[PDB]
């Protein structure tokens, strides 16, 4: 998968 | 702008409601307007500007890599899936140079506090690799050194004025793993600073508050994601 | 309009690409050009059209269902709440009037067959609906009755001309239910017409295929969940 | 809750 950048 | 004729609390108000509603297009130009207002923003008006761009840019990466996919199969039939997403890639661009252009246009100058200079710094970060993402001509090399030399000036200034664990310090830092993960080609890079930020973060928890403990675990664990994906 | 230099097929191939993106503002833009090419549209096209503005007001709807409610409790401060809700409401106002005009220019008048022809009324019916879900001023009654009107027409045609498993005839059915019970405050008529509808429908399951007991029985399910709700 | 109206 994609790596996951900041999120909320 | 079009927002020039309405308070700056106004669209504060408007930018909030429109999150509930979960109209980020429109809380993003809500909060364009009241950054042209000319005043610095606060610790949540910064938040609300990056949660607005945040959303519409992530759905335009979206839908570029759907697009991009569907384009990439194609060449393994005619010229609509190239046009359609470059369509998609333009106005993906327009936003990102928007992004820039309020960073530019002058919040990053006026800046001065750890807190605002380094959220800046890291969001001129972020919209750049959005630009690298999608770059391929001549200036792409420039494209990545921009999102790099961004994200390096705002870990310089968290490592020097910021507890490991503050959240914007962690935030920086999964990004900039992020960009040298898939922007770079850099992946031991990636690994070393998404260990090296858990680990130094991990032994400065037993000073926070509950409240600061859940907020700086949470990020934590999206370094522990990324290093278990990566290894 | 702005797609009138792009042929008919590349239009509806981008609407395809929009839907596959979750890009439902392009893919109505798309189909709307496709329209106003003056020839009828085919059955996966009408389909291309309904899901591309369904989605697209369905944003617009539930965004202004959380601004209104929350403009109700705080008439229970300043104009910003109702001038965002009055903002999303004529936005979703242009659609309703937007897909209205398609309807009227040309495609009801030239919609000759069965299928056809009730899918574009129900589509009538819906869109005056939500422009009934919004409605306050001296124009309110009509439209309702302009939804009612639509509605009914197709009714009849679908009555005489489709078996009572047909999908369009299934939905129909079910959205002027919904119309009933929620615009026309008319509760027992909607109770009515589901059970009817779904009664029928079951004892004429027998004579289908599968694919085709699956779709009729999908929408029959939607019934039920009304029904369930309402008794 | 709302109604099902019809949906894909
Ligand atoms: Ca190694
Ligand atoms: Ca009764
Ligand atoms: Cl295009
Ligand atoms: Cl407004
Ligand atoms: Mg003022
Ligand atoms: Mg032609």
């Amino acid at each position: 998968r994609r790596p996951s950048s900041w999120r909320q | 702008g079009a927002m020039g004729s309405m308070e700056r609390a106004s669209l504060i108000q408007k930018a909030k409601l429109a999150e509930q509603a979960e109209r980020y297009e429109d809380m993003a130009a809500f909060m364009k307007g009241a950054v042209e207002k000319g005043e610095e923003l606060s610790c949540e008006e910064r938040n609300l500007l990056s949660v607005a761009y945040k959303n519409v840019v992530g759905g335009q990466r979206a839908a570029w890599r759907v697009l991009s996919s569907i384009e990439q199969k194609s060449n393994e039939k005619g010229p609509e899936v190239r046009e359609y997403r470059e369509k998609v890639e333009t106005e993906l661009q327009g936003v990102c140079d928007t992004v820039l252009g309020l960073l530019d246009s002058h919040l990053i100058k006026e800046a001065g506090d750890a807190e605002s200079r380094v959220f800046y710094l890291k969001m001129k970060g972020d919209y750049y690799r959005y630009l690298a993402e999608v770059a391929t001509g001549d200036d792409k090399k420039r494209i990545i050194d921009s999102a790099r030399s961004a994200y390096q000036e705002a870990m310089d200034i968290s490592k020097k004025e910021m507890p490991p664990t503050n959240p914007i310090r962690l935030g920086l830092a999964l990004n900039f793993s992020v960009f040298h993960y898939e922007i770079a080609n850099s992946p031991e890079e990636a690994i070393s600073l998404a260990k090296t930020t858990f680990d130094e973060a991990m032994a400065d928890l037993h000073t926070l508050s509950e409240d600061s403990y859940k907020d700086s675990t949470l990020i934590m664990q999206l370094l522990r994601d990324n290093l278990t994906l990566w290894t």
